[PDB]
């Protein structure tokens, strides 16, 4: 289990013609290891805050608004925010 | 059957995170919610960095992303910088 | 190496 075709989906829809070699990928999926990780002990940390036994849309909500710096933050947001919308209208 | 990515218009993989994140018993429990909320942002910040990146190569005269263009794009970003730290080649 | 090859 990688984020790697996951990864080269996303690059081919922002760049359809460029290609990636294998250490730029790894440093890819690095990244995204690194970001879900941070993201998830900051839910954890809120989640004992609230006394709450689950880690909701809420505590990721959060977690993306202290972790994040302030304009990747704000766009992070309103792509979860969305994803989560169109999700509960399918 | 139809895959929590494909109804929430992603790519990343929401059940592949769901388990991640039950897996790492961050909390007692998961909501339905949290896994799409955590691939959107995922996905977000992967384009953001392949964007970034991509125009890199292009500048750099290339038709493929190397470390070296994400190490160029990452530290010519402050936000980028500020999240993802140092790439180190 | 694997490196340099393409992903």
């Amino acid at each position: 289990e990688t984020y790697k075709i996951y990864i080269f989906k996303v690059l081919k829809q922002v760049h359809p013609d460029i290609g990636i070699s294998s250490k730029a990928m790894g440093i890819m999926n690095s990244f995204i290891n690194d970001i879900f990780e941070k993201l998830a002990q900051e839910s954890s940390k809120l989640a004992r805050y609230n006394k709450k036994p689950t880690i909701t849309s809420r505590e990721i909500q959060t977690a993306v608004r202290l972790v994040l710096p302030g304009e990747l933050a704000k766009h992070a947001v309103s792509e979860g925010t969305k994803a989560v919308t169109k999700f509960t209208s399918s | 059957a139809t895959s929590r990515s494909s109804k929430a218009g992603l790519q990343f993989p929401v059940g592949r995170i769901a388990r991640f994140l039950k897996a790492g018993k961050y909390a007692e429990r998961v909501g339905a919610g949290a896994p799409v909320y955590l691939a959107a942002v995922l996905e977000y910040l992967a384009a953001e960095v392949l964007e970034l990146a991509g125009n890199a190569a292009r500048d750099n005269k290339k038709t493929r992303i190397v470390p070296r263009h994400i190490q160029l794009a990452v530290r010519n970003d402050e936000e980028l910088s500020k999240l993802l730290g140092d790439v180190t080649i | 190496d694997a490196d340099e090859e393409d992903f």
